[PDB]
DNA sequence: CTGTATTTAT
DNA sequence: GATAAATACAGACCTAAGTCCTTGAATGCCGCGT
DNA sequence: ACGCGGCATTCAAGGACT
C-alpha cells in the first residue's frame, strides 16, 4: 500500500503542468527514499527524470515497492479539479489498478476523491551515470525561458556556444537571425539575479527548438535553472526542488562539418 | 397506458452462447474459445437478425465474468466513427491496466463496424497490433466488404449465414412455449416465410400478432404482415401473358399503394437476381426496366410506364 | 524448429523459476520472426534493404551522390510495399536491429497532418538517441547505437493534398541525417505520387506456399493439430499470401 | 403598448446570457404583473422558465397582455451592442411585431435603437407544477458550477445522491472517476458562503454533463442556487432574482 | 546609411498592429524626412497610407535613401521578440539584403539582436490627393471600434449619415434593424472624450463591415479617430500619432 | 492479355 | 552459367456536377495570472 | 488594466454516393 500526503497540491499541481507537454506517459517508482519517475519522450530525444523525496510528504508510507504508470493529462485534470489549499494524499491498494487522490481541506469538512485508472507502461529502467561535465551554468529561469522563447520564433534550432566568460545563443532561421550574449555577473545584493560560470572546457552544441520549450516550461518549479553541457553527452537540465529536481536529457542536433 | 412491456426480442434476448439456434460450428467455435480463453481478433459479418451482436456480447459476458463493466469498451461504430475515438478513447481503454484472469482479455465490441470511416479504420490498425496482449478487439458488420482488408488481414474471419427455417421454428417454439401462446402450424409457417431468415423479424411478426388478434394462425398473420414485395413483382414479371401481369399490376400493386419507383427498383432487383432466365434476355429486359426507372426518376410515374415497361419484357421474351 | 522452440520455452521456464504467458498471446504475435532467416519470401527484397541500410553510413560519407554497386547509395529514403500481411514491417525491424541502429516507429494513420509529424519527425531527423546514448554506450561494437532508424509504417494513410503531410514528406525524406523506412500497403496510389523520385521503392511480392510449407509446418507440430501438406497451398490461395490471415 | 425600461442594462443582458445556449426559441409574453418566459430545447430534456418582476423595471408599462417571440442568438447580438453605462428599454406596438431595443445614456448624449422582427412560435403551453420534492438544497453559485466543470471531465453523466446530511457528486468515466462530498454547514460569520439541505427522502439519479454545464451558465445572475430533488420528478435548478427568478427543469436519466 | 532609435518597441509594435490583417507586403520608404508606406489590398477598395515624422523618432538619421520591402508577419514575428520597456533600433547597410533589430535596455548586460530578410514587391504610386470631403468628424477610436463591431453582426453593409448636427450608423439585418444616434459633443472636463463635427454638406454612404473592421484594428495607437466624408471621394479614415498618422482610404460602393 | 521481374529447376 | 519452367505482378488514375460527412487548420471569444 | 492559454467555433479541402 501506499499513503502519501503532501503539503500542498499546487506543487504536484505545477509539477505536472511542467513536462506534460512533452511525455505523455510516465512511470512514477515510489520506494522508500520517495518517487523517482523516468519516461522517455515519444521521439526519444528527451528524458525526464523526477525525483520528490520523503522530506516534502508530511507522511509517506510504503509496504513494497510498486510501479505507477500514469497518463500526464488524466493527471493534470485531476490536480485541476483541487482547490490550491487542500492536502493531496495518494492512496494505492494492493496490485493498484487505480490511484485514489484525496483532495481535503482543514478549513471546511469537504472532502473530494478521484480515482485515476493506472496506465500500463511496459519501458526499461535505463540506468542513468554521471559523467565531468565541461561547462556547468546556472541562469536565473525568467530570462531562459524568456531568450529560449525569443529565438524559437525564427527558426528552429538553439545554438548554444560558450566562449570564455561568454553564453551566446544564436538561431538562424528562414526569415531572419537572432545572437543574444549574456556576460557572467554575480550581485551580493540579490543572489537569485546573480549568474554563475563554470568552464572546465569550451563546448559548442545546437539544441532542438520545442523541448528547450517543453524544458522552461517548467520554470515555475525553481528560480534557478541548473545546465550542464558535454559536448558529446546530453546536457542535463536541472530544476531543483526543496527535496528533488525535474532532470531534462536533451540530445543536440548533427553537427556536420 | 404510461408503462410498456419489454419486447419478445429484447426480452428473450439470449443471454448465454447456447441459446443461439443458427451457425454451429460457428457457435461451438466461439463456446470453446469462451471456456479455453485467448480470444483471437475477429470481424463477425452476414445478415441483419442473425445474431452476431448477441453471440459477441454472450462471448464477452461469459470471457470476462464479472470484469464486463471495466474490461468490455461499447462503442456503436456508426454513433463514434471519427479517428478521434481511436485516438483519444480506444487508445486509453487500450493502454489501461487491468488485473484479470489469466486466459482472458479485455475486449472491445464496435457494433455495425462498416460505417467506420477510413480515416479511423487506418488509425486503428497499428492499436489493433501494439496492444494485442492485454487488448481484442471484436467487429461486427453487415457488410465486410466495407472493412479495409489490411484490417480484414489481423482478424479471424467468422462469417455468418441466413438462418435456417428450421432453427427459427425452433426458437419460436421456444418462445410460445414460454409465454403460453396459442398457434396454429401454418401460422408459423407463415411467420418464417414473412421473416426470410430474419429471426428479429420474426419476433417481432409473433409479438404484433399475438397482441393484436390474440391467435397465430395464417389469416391474421397475413392480415398484419403483407405478403413479401418482390415475390409478386417475380410473379408479375415471370406471367406467361401480358394481360396476365398487367392485372397482377392493377390488383396487387396499384390499388394496394406501392409506389412507381418502389416497384421498378424491386422489379430490377429481381431480375438481375432471376436464374430461370437466360442472362441475355434478362439484361434486356433490365434495360427496359432501366429505361422506365430513368422515366420515373424525372417525373413520369404512372400506370401507363410501368405498362409499356410490362408490353417490352413480354414482347422480347416472346421474340 | 519445434524442437528448438521447446528448447527455448524451457530456458524461459528456468530463467521465469530463477509477463504476459505465452498462450495468452496470440499466434501471429508469438511465432513472429526474432532473426532474418525465419522471413518466408521476398528473400531478395530483405537481402536489398539490409544491403542499403548497411551502406547508408558509406554513402553518407560519399555525401549520396555516388550510387554504388548495388546502387541503393543515392537514395536516402527507402520504401516497402506490397500486399499486407507478407512481413515489411517485421523485416524492417529485423534489419534495424542485427544492424544495431535504435529503432523509432512512428503511425502515419495516427500521424498524418503537417503540424504533428512536421515537429515531431523534424526533431528526430537530426537527433541522437538518448535511450542509444544511455544503452551502454561504452561497449564500441555497435556505432550505430546512437542513430535513428524511423520506420513509418502505414505511410499509405496519411492525408493528402498540399495542406495533407503525405506530399510534405515527399520534401522531408530527401533531406534527413538519418534512415526513413517508409512502408505503405498501396503504392499505385494518386496521394502517393510525390514519393517515386525521392524512394527506393521496394516490392515486396507475395510469397509462394513452398516458403511458408515449414513455417505451418512447425506451428502446427507445436500446438498440438494435425495438418497435412497438402492442404496448405489451397490454404494460402484462399488466403492469398497473407501469412497473418493463414 | 409596452414600454419596460431597465436601469441596468446588463441585467437584461446577464440573463439572456444565462440560457442563451441552452434554447434559441422563447416566448417573452408581457403581462401586468411583468415578464415572463419559458422555452424548451431541441432534445427536449432542460425546461427554462424566466419571471422577471415589475420592481426590476425602473418603468414598467403593459396596456394588455402581449407575447413576444424572438431568437435568443439575435437578441443577445443586439444586447452585445450595449455599454455597461445604459438603460434598456423594451418597445412593442399593439400588435406584436418588430419589438425594438433602446440603449440609451443621458449622461453623454448618445442613442442606440435596434429592432428584432418577432416569429411565430405555436408552443405556448405555459405550465410549471409545484412539488413537494423529496430534498430541497441551496448552495453557492460558484461552488456548484466549479463542482459541475470539474466532474464533466471525467464523464458525460453527473449522479447526484442525497443522503442524511450529505450531498454527493459521483462521475464515473473512461480515464477514471471522481466524487465531491460536501456536509450542510452554517456560517455566520459569512452567510453568502453557507451550504442547506432540508431532505425527507433519500434521492438518486443521474444527470448529463452537457445540460449541467449549460445550467450553471447561469451562475452569473444569482449568487445563491437552489436545487430541489424528488424521486423521479424534474429537478429544479433555480437562481432567485431580485424581483423574480430562473429556474431549470431537468429530467435525469434512465436507470 | 539608415541609423532610427526608436523612443519604445511599443509603440510601433502598435503602429504594425493597426494593419495586421489588411496587408501582407509592404515596402517602407526611408528618407530623410520620415518614412512613409503605402498599401493596396487586393478587392482595390482600401488604400493604407502610413506616414510618421522625424519628430516621432528619438533619434534618426539617414543620409541616403532606400527601399525597405518587409513582410506583415515577419516583422509581427520579430516584433515579439522584446520587451515593452525597450527601445528599438533600426540600422541598415545600403544593400537591402537584411534589417538589423537592436533591443536596447537600460542596463548593459541585456542585448538583443535580430535581423530581417527584405522581399521584393512592385511598389504603387503615392494617392495623396486631398480632394474635398462634405463632412469632417472626429470622435474617440474606441467608442467607433465598438459601434463597428456592434452593428457588423446585424449586416455587412454599414450606412452612415451626417446631417443637421447628427450622426448616424445604420445596419438593417435580415434578423432586425440597427441604428445608433450620437450628437456632436464637446467637453472640458476631458478634451478626448469630445465629438467635433463639421459639416459643410450632408453625406449618405454605404461602407463594408469587413473593411470597417479592418479599420478598427487601428484603434491602440491614438485615443481619437480623424473621420472625413466624401461622396464623390473616397473617406479618410486617420489615426493621429505622435509625430505621424495612419491612413485608409476606402472606395465606397 | 503482353511485358518485366524473381525464384526453383534443368 | 545460361536457358528454360512457374508464377506473381504491373500496366493507369478526370474534370464538372449536389449534398452530407469528416478531418485538420485557422479563427474567434473568454478565463486566469501578474 | 493588460496580455497569453487553452478551448469552442468557423472555414476549407478531400472522399463518397450503389
Ligand atoms: N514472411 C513472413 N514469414 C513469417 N511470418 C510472417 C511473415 N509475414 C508476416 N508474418 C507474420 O505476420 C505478423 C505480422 O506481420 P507484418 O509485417 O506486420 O505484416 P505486414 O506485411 O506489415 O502487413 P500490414 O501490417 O497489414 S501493413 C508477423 O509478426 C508474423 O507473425
Ligand atoms: N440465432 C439466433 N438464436 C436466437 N435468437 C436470435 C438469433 N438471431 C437473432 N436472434 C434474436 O434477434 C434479436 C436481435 O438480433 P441481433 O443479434 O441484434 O441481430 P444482428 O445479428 O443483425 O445484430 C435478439 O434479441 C435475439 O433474440
Ligand atoms: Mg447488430
Ligand atoms: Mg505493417
Amino acid at each position: 500500500m501506499l499513503e502519501a500526503k503532501f503539503e500542498e497540491a499546487s506543487l504536484f499541481k505545477r509539477i505536472i503542468d511542467g513536462f506534460k507537454d512533452c511525455v505523455q506517459l510516465v512511470n512514477f517508482q515510489c520506494k522508500e527514499d520517495g518517487i523517482i519517475a523516468q519516461a522517455v519522450d515519444d521521439s526519444r530525444v528527451l528524458l525526464v527524470s523526477l525525483e520528490i523525496g520523503v522530506e516534502a510528504f508530511q507522511e509517506y508510507r510504503c509496504d513494497h515497492p510498486v510501479t505507477l504508470g500514469m497518463d500526464l493529462t488524466s493527471l493534470s485534470k485531476i490536480l485541476r479539479c483541487g482547490n490550491n489549499t487542500d492536502t493531496l494524499t495518494l492512496i494505492a491498494d494492493n496490485t493498484p489498478d487505480s490511484i485514489i487522490l484525496l483532495f481535503e481541506d482543514t478549513k471546511k469538512d469537504r472532502i473530494a476523491e478521484y480515482s485515476l485508472k493506472l496506465m500500463d507502461i511496459d519501458a526499461d529502467f535505463l540506468k542513468i551515470e554521471e559523467l565531468q561535465y565541461d561547462s556547468t551554468l546556472s541562469l536565473p529561469s525568467s530570462e531562459f525561458s524568456k531568450i529560449v522563447r525569443d529565438l524559437s520564433q525564427l527558426s528552429d534550432s538553439i545554438n548554444i556556444m560558450i566562449t570564455k566568460e561568454t553564453i551566446k545563443f544564436v538561431a538562424d532561421g528562414d526569415i531572419g537571425s537572432g545572437s543574444v550574449i549574456i556576460k557572467p555577473f554575480v550581485d551580493m545584493e540579490h543572489p537569485e539575479t546573480s549568474i554563475k560560470l563554470e568552464m572546465d572546457q569550451p563546448v559548442d552544441l545546437t539544441f532542438g527548438a520545442k523541448y528547450l520549450l517543453d524544458i522552461i516550461k517548467g520554470s515555475s518549479l525553481s528560480d534557478r535553472v541548473g545546465i550542464r553541457l558535454s559536448s558529446e553527452a546530453p546536457a542535463l537540465f536541472q530544476f531543483d526542488l526543496k527535496s528533488g529536481f525535474l532532470q531534462f536529457f536533451l540530445a543536440p542536433k548533427f553537427n556536420d562539418e | 397506458t404510461l408503462s410498456l412491456q419489454l419486447p419478445w426480442v429484447e426480452k428473450y434476448r439470449p443471454q448465454v452462447l447456447s441459446d443461439i439456434v443458427g451457425n454451429k460450428e460457428t457457435i461451438d467455435r466461439l463456446q470453446q474459445i469462451a471456456k479455453d480463453g485467448n480470444m483471437p481478433h475477429m470481424i463477425i459479418s452476414g445478415m441483419p437478425g442473425i445474431g452476431k451482436t448477441t453471440s459477441v456480447h454472450c462471448l464477452a459476458h461469459e470471457l470476462l465474468g464479472r470484469s464486463y463493466a471495466d474490461g468490455v469498451l461499447e462503442l456503436n461504430a456508426s454513433d463514434d466513427r471519427g479517428i478521434d475515438v481511436v485516438r483519444n478513447q480506444i487508445k486509453h481503454f487500450a493502454q489501461k491496466k487491468l488485473h484479470l484472469p489469466p486466459g482472458k482479455h479485455k475486449i472491445v465490441i464496435l457494433d455495425e463496424a462498416d460505417s467506420m470511416t477510413a480515416g479511423a479504420q487506418q488509425a486503428l490498425r497499428r492499436t489493433m497490433e501494439l496492444y494485442s496482449n492485454s487488448t481484442r478487439f471484436a467487429f461486427a458488420c453487415n457488410q465486410s466488404n466495407k472493412i479495409i482488408e489490411p484490417l480484414q488481414s489481423r482478424c479471424a474471419i467468422l462469417r455468418y449465414s441466413k438462418l435456417s427455417d428450421e432453427d427459427v421454428l425452433k426458437r419460436l417454439l421456444q418462445i410460445i412455449k414460454l409465454e403460453d401462446v396459442k398457434y396454429t402450424n401454418d401460422g408459423l409457417e407463415a411467420i418464417i416465410f414473412t421473416a426470410e431468415g430474419d429471426m428479429r423479424q420474426a419476433i417481432n411478426n409473433l409479438q404484433s400478432t399475438v397482441a393484436g388478434h390474440g391467435l397465430v394462425n395464417a389469416d391474421n398473420v397475413f392480415k398484419i404482415v403483407d405478403s413479401p414485395h418482390p415475390l409478386i413483382v417475380k410473379k408479375m414479371l415471370l406471367a406467361s401473358n401480358l394481360e396476365d401481369s398487367i392485372q397482377i399490376l392493377r390488383t396487387d400493386l396499384w390499388k394496394k399503394g406501392y409506389s412507381s419507383i418502389d416497384i421498378v427498383t424491386t422489379s430490377f432487383r429481381v431480375t438481375k437476381n432471376l436464374a430461370q432466365v437466360k442472362e441475355s434476355v434478362r439484361l434486356e429486359m433490365i434495360k427496359e426496366i432501366g429505361l422506365t426507372h430513368m422515366r420515373i426518376l424525372e417525373g413520369v410515374g404512372t400506370y401507363l410506364q410501368l405498362a409499356s415497361m410490362l408490353a417490352k419484357i413480354h414482347k422480347l421474351n416472346n421474340k | 524448429e519445434a524442437e528448438l522452440l521447446v528448447k527455448k520455452e524451457e530456458e524461459r521456464s528456468k530463467k521465469l523459476a530463477a509477463v504476459v504467458r505465452e498462450e495468452d498471446k496470440l499466434w501471429t504475435v508469438k511465432y513472429a520472426p526474432t532473426n532474418l532467416q525465419q522471413v518466408c519470401g521476398n528473400k531478395g527484397s530483405v537481402m536489398k534493404l539490409k544491403n542499403w541500410l548497411a551502406n547508408w553510413e558509406n554513402s553518407k560519407k560519399n555525401s549520396f551522390k555516388h550510387a554504388g554497386k548495388d546502387g541503393s547509395g543515392v537514395f536516402r529514403a527507402a520504401m516497402l510495399y506490397g500486399p499486407p500481411g507478407i512481413g515489411k514491417t517485421t523485416a524492417a525491424h529485423l534489419v534495424a536491429q542485427e544492424l544495431g541502429y535504435d529503432i523509432l516507429e512512428q503511425n502515419a494513420s495516427d500521424v498524418r497532418s503537417k503540424t504533428l509529424l512536421n515537429a515531431g519527425v523534424k526533431n528526430a531527423l537530426d537527433n541522437m538517441s538518448v535511450v542509444g546514448y544511455f544503452k551502454h554506450n561504452e561497449e564500441a561494437q555497435n556505432l550505430n547505437g546512437k542513430h535513428f532508424v524511423i520506420i513509418m509504417d502505414e505511410v499509405d494513410g496519411m492525408s493528402g493534398g498540399d495542406r495533407g503531410g503525405v506530399g510534405q514528406l515527399a520534401q522531408f525524406c530527401r533531406k534527413t541525417s538519418t534512415p526513413l523506412i517508409l512502408i505503405c500497403n498501396e503504392r499505385n496510389l494518386p496521394k502517393m505520387r510525390p514519393f517515386d523520385r525521392v524512394c527506393l521503392d521496394i516490392q515486396f511480392r507475395r510469397p509462394d506456399a513452398n516458403s511458408i510449407k515449414s513455417r505451418l509446418m512447425t506451428i502446427a507440430i507445436r500446438e498440438k493439430f494435425k495438418l497435412d501438406p497438402n492442404v496448405i497451398d489451397r490454404l494460402i490461395q484462399t488466403t492469398r499470401g497473407d501469412i497473418r490471415q493463414v
